[PDB]
């Protein structure tokens, strides 16, 4: 029983010239990504402080990229706080709009597509290489969900009862575009950590 | 101050909208000429166009900006220094700060984004007032009288509304005064002049 919501308008028009946008530096995706994964992973830490027994569904702090050469497809997980349901509704599909409103404000005043993490929207990024995405996330507040979007007007939201289980965290799986296919090769993606996100706290496992 | 802006413009814009501190102590050191009064001075002007501009969004990301370099150079005057060569130690402050100190930038930034649309509403009542100058100039009269005015300044009785009007003729060049006033603000039409 997969549901059908539209994203807020402003999300869908940053997620369509994300999409098209022919910008040559695509690779600050993954820069981007390995950024919110880094923050998710300081919120469940941050939590813990208070309460540790919120770190015992997963007690590793990770972040792990698994490229998948035969689906296409490009795994980026982290062991951070998850999302809900209801923020996966909330926080992809509603609340980006003033974060994506400002960034495409910012793109009419002389601002450029590798600005968008300054505003808080770099998730949409990954729309540099990928037409797709899923993302599977596990909360220790809910389930396990998928949220899919293929940067139109819409996304859906469904129990997920097919992939392997996380413990808690996030796995953004990106369905690579045909073009983009270099960020397959596992030394293609480690040129890019080392240029982007070297200063990260957290290990990047590949 | 005047060419200063010229030269850096797309600079100052630049550091305008960025928000992660690293990035902006990293372009700052980049150039290190940006840190300075008159950036902070520019990038204040620039926050009253985009909200005048109605682009409300991209002015709260500037309005950050500026609140950071006016940080910047407060803590300048503080240690005796110059800006320049300090700045670092913003950054350096400002990533480990106390919950406490946050709130109070938090504040300050919102303060300062309430002076900016107080400046922008000065901006566009300045062209409602200029827009309704001209309505006024379009409903004068031909002797130049508006006759919005003239009515509210005529003897009550006067016709919301003619032959009885002319019954009305019991006053002495007081008349005179009101009805040449109503034919300057075409109140009323001289049928044979």
């Amino acid at each position: 029983a997969s549901e059908t919501f539209e994203f807020q308008a402003e999300i869908t028009q940053l997620m369509s010239l994300i999409i098209n946008t022919v910008y040559s530096n695509k690779e600050i995706f993954l820069r981007e990504l390995i950024s919110n994964a880094s923050d998710a992973l300081d919120k469940i830490r941050y939590k813990s402080l208070s309460d540790p027994k919120q770190l015992e569904t997963e007690p590793d702090l990770f972040i792990r990229i698994t490229p998948k050469p035969e689906q296409k497809v490009l795994e980026i997980r982290d062991s951070g706080i998850g999302m809900t349901k209801a923020e996966l509704i909330n926080n992809l599909g509603t609340i980006a709009k003033s974060g994506t409103k400002a960034f495409m404000e910012a793109l009419s005043a002389g601002a450029d597509v590798s600005m968008i993490g300054q505003f808080g929207v770099g998730f949409y990024s990954l729309f540099l290489v990928a037409d797709r995405v899923q993302v599977i996330s596990k909360s220790n507040d809910d389930e396990q969900y998928i949220w899919e979007s293929n940067a139109g007007g819409s996304f859906t939201v469904t129990l997920d009862e097919v992939n392997e289980r996380i413990g808690r965290g996030t796995i953004l799986r990106l369905f690579l575009k045909d073009d983009q296919l270099e960020y397959l090769e596992e030394k293609r993606i480690k040129e890019v950590i080392k240029r982007h996100s070297e200063f990260v706290a957290y290990p990047i496992q590949l | 101050h005047k060419t200063f802006v010229e030269k850096y413009e797309k600079q100052i814009k630049h550091f305008g909208m960025l928000r992660r501190w690293d990035d902006s102590q990293k372009y700052l050191s980049d150039n290190v000429h940006l840190v300075c009064e008159e950036t902070a001075n520019y990038l204040v002007i620039w926050c009253i166009d985009l909200e005048v501009e109605e682009k409300c969004a991209l002015m709260e990301q500037v309005a950050h900006q500026t609140i950071v370099m006016q940080f910047i150079l407060e803590l300048a005057k503080s240690l005796k220094v110059d800006p320049r060569a300090c700045f670092r130690q913003f950054f350096t402050k400002i990533k480990t700060a106390d919950r406490q100190y946050m709130e109070g930038f938090n504040d300050e930034l919102e303060a300062f984004k309430e002076r900016v649309r107080g400046r922008a509403k000065l901006r566009i009542e300045k062209a409602m007032k200029e827009y309704e100058e001209e309505e006024r100039k379009k409903r004068l009269g031909p002797g130049g009288l508006d006759p919005v005015e003239v009515y509210e300044s005529l003897p009550e009785e006067l016709q919301k509304c003619m032959l009885q009007d002319a019954i009305s003729k019991m006053d002495p060049t007081d008349a005179k005064y009101h009805m040449q006033r109503c034919i300057d603000s075409g109140l009323w039409v001289p049928n044979s002049k």
